[PDB]
């Protein structure tokens, strides 16, 4: 029979007032014989009605994928409201319910520290600029790098690691040509998190 | 005061 | 029917001459009516007979968990030999085969760089000492910290992350009381990897 999967909004979308956060109820294994699916939505037990169904998609394995999308307010998500999707279909002895929400717990402000390359890396063609982000809760975050207003895309970021005090830490490493580091260019670590002032902080780093 | 990110508005208190 | 899982040895076990690395074949969902499981091991297609079975263990969800452990030689595993566990049982229509070995591809030597606490962190109670380990392949690694011959346990290490050049990297972060750092103590980051000289290196850091 049909199965249900319910996904949160992207961190960025909940954090940027100019973006639109949405939760997504995905129903897989929908039969050709009974493709009609009914969605009910609840925000903290109270039903809402502004969900919209995305176009039906036929899958290579003879089933349909049906997806309902509920737009949410930023602050409802950040305040920790609970979102329930209830799915009904004829080929289903009983309706399936699924609930998701922000991680429970007091939010803690990330501490953001930029770290130049080791004197030992200076021999190499390319150098590592490190952004250490520690002491944040929950683990929902965005880390990006830039220089002179332009995104620097040659970075990688570790997944959040759970620390011994109950918060999370990660590190983000941007690899630049040594010559650009020598050239006095300023690089910036952009961190977005609910518990930061205005959801945003930026830390800069240049040849000392 | 307001925070911006690559031109796009982040948040204002 | 039963299900099978085959686990690689610990990175540290393969890299330290004194420790004994092993491949582990786990069978779950073994029934009460047919608990007998036959294991056949092969090393590069060649059957070997030195596997040892662990005590049968009751899971209390109607099933047994049955484990076979095959000891391997350091060089055999590092030189990429392939290990196959064949599991037979009455509740299987056909025997189940699993195979594991080291990740393939030219091993690359990790670069180990130690990063002091930021000036901005220096107002806090405790500071973070960072060890950046980059440029390594495969991702089988171990990282530890010490000071004056004594192990420093208050650290966390990220899992290895795949980098744009096909090598891996991680960060390990040791958190110490600011005072300990301020007073000039040396802290060391120990890294074990098949591609290091003597499968080991150590980098140190102090104010
Ligand atoms: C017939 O085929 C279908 C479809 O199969 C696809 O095509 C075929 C040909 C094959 O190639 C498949 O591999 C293809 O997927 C089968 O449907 C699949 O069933 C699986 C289980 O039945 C299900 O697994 C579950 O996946 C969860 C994660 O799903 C993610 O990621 C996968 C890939 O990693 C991706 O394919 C999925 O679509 C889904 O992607 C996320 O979607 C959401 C919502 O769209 C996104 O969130 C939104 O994003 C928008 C912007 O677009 C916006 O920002 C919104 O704010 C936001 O809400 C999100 O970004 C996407 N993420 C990514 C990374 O892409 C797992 O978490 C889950 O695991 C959990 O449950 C398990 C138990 O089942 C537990 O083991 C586990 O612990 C977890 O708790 C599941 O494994 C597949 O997703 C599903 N595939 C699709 C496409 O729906 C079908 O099974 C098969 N039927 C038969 C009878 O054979
Ligand atoms: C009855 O219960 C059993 C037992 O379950 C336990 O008891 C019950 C009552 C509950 O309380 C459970 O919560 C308990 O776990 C059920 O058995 C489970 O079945 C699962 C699937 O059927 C199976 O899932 C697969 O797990 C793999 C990872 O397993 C790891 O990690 C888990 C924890 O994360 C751990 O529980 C496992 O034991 C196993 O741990 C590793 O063990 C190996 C071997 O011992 C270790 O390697 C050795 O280490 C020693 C040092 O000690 C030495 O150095 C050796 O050299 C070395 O080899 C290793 O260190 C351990 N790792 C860790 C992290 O601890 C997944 O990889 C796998 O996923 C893969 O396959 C999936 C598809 O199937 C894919 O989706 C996926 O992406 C992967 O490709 C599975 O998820 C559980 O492991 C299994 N649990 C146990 C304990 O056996 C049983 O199902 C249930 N029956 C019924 C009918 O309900």
């Amino acid at each position: 029979g049909p199965s249900v999967f319910l996904f949160p909004p992207k961190p960025k979308d909940t954090l940027m007032i100019s973006r639109t956060p949405e939760v997504t109820c995905v129903v897989v294994d929908v039969s050709h014989e009974d493709p009609e699916v009914k969605f009910n939505w609840y925000v903290d037990g109270v039903e809402v009605h502004n969900a919209k169904t995305k176009p039906r998609e036929e899958q290579y394995n003879s089933t349909y994928r049906v997806v309902s999308v509920l737009t949410v307010l930023h602050q409802d998500w950040l305040n920790g409201k609970e979102y329930k999707c209830k799915v009904s279909n004829k080929a289903l002895p009983a309706p399936i319910e699924k609930t998701i929400s922000k991680a429970k717990g007091q939010p803690r402000e990330p501490q953001v520290y930029t770290l130049p390359p080791s004197r030992e890396e200076m021999t190499k063609n390319q150098v590592s600029l490190t952004c250490l982000v520690k002491g944040f809760y929950p683990s929902d975050i965005a880390v990006e790098w830039e220089s002179n207003g332009q995104p620097e895309n040659n970075y990688k970021t570790t997944p959040p690691v759970l620390d011994s005090d109950g918060s999370f830490f990660l590190a983000s490493k941007l690899t630049v040509d040594k010559s650009r580091w020598q050239q006095g260019n300023v690089f910036s670590c952009s961190v977005m998190h609910e518990a930061l002032h205005n959801h945003y902080t930026q830390k800069s780093l240049s040849l000392s | 005061d307001c925070a911006w990110h690559l031109g796009e508005l982040v948040w204002c208190t």
